[PDB]
């Protein structure tokens, strides 16, 4: 139930909160909402044990 | 009347500054206004 964002474009602002939740792309080739070759989605979960 | 944000419709948290006689109503979350976003009267 706890997830991490690990992934963005940019560094965050101060007291700046990112809800939205997009297939994150770091290539030439658009992920076009499948998340395939060179698309992580950026909510990794933590794994508390 | 304003707005702020990035986008509109959806996917996005967005800014509404509405202004009128009285109310300020002020909303974070989301608000259907389309690509030309004007408030009905009549």
């Amino acid at each position: 139930n706890y997830l991490y964002r690990l992934l963005r474009k940019s560094k965050l602002k101060p007291f700046e909160r990112d809800i939205s939740t997009e297939i994150y792309q770091a290539g030439n080739k658009p992920c076009n909402g499948v998340a395939g070759p060179n698309c992580y989605s950026p909510l990794q979960s933590y794994g508390f044990r | 009347g304003w707005i702020f944000g990035t986008t509109l419709d959806s996917k996005t948290q967005s800014l509404l500054i509405v202004n009128n006689a009285t109310n300020v109503v002020i909303k974070v979350c989301e608000f259907q206004f389309c690509n030309d976003p004007f408030l009905d009267v009549y």
